[PDB]
């Protein structure tokens, strides 16, 4: 049922807009 | 042409006979015929200039070749 989550985060990875982008950039770096 | 050069090779020199009659014709695809394009081994980043000028006409063109490409990811294709 692995399937139902990847398609879950699928469709937020998606959705995700580019403030986003710019803010998990960021804290990717900071951490 | 240089990809993978038979000097010694009447079939790869005849190609460029068929390439210079297409060049002749007004073909903007005179390359094609030549084996290592037709084959893969080499390609040019001169299409994607192709690709964009072909963007004034096919606004779908861009986002059907990264599509094909996996560049873009869109659920369902």
């Amino acid at each position: 049922a692995a399937a139902e989550w990847i398609s879950q985060q699928r469709l937020s990875l998606y959705r995700r807009s580019e403030r986003q982008e710019l803010s998990e950039l960021v804290k990717n770096r900071m951490k | 042409r240089f990809m993978q050069f038979r000097a010694k090779d009447s079939y790869s020199l005849a190609l460029s006979k068929l390439e210079k009659r297409e060049r002749e014709n007004g073909s903007n695809l005179a390359f094609m015929f030549r084996l290592p394009f037709a084959a893969g081994r080499v390609f040019s980043i001169s299409m994607l200039d192709t690709l964009l000028y072909q963007s004034f006409v096919k606004d779908y063109m861009i986002t059907i070749t990264r599509l094909l490409l996996g560049l873009d990811t869109t659920p369902g294709s």
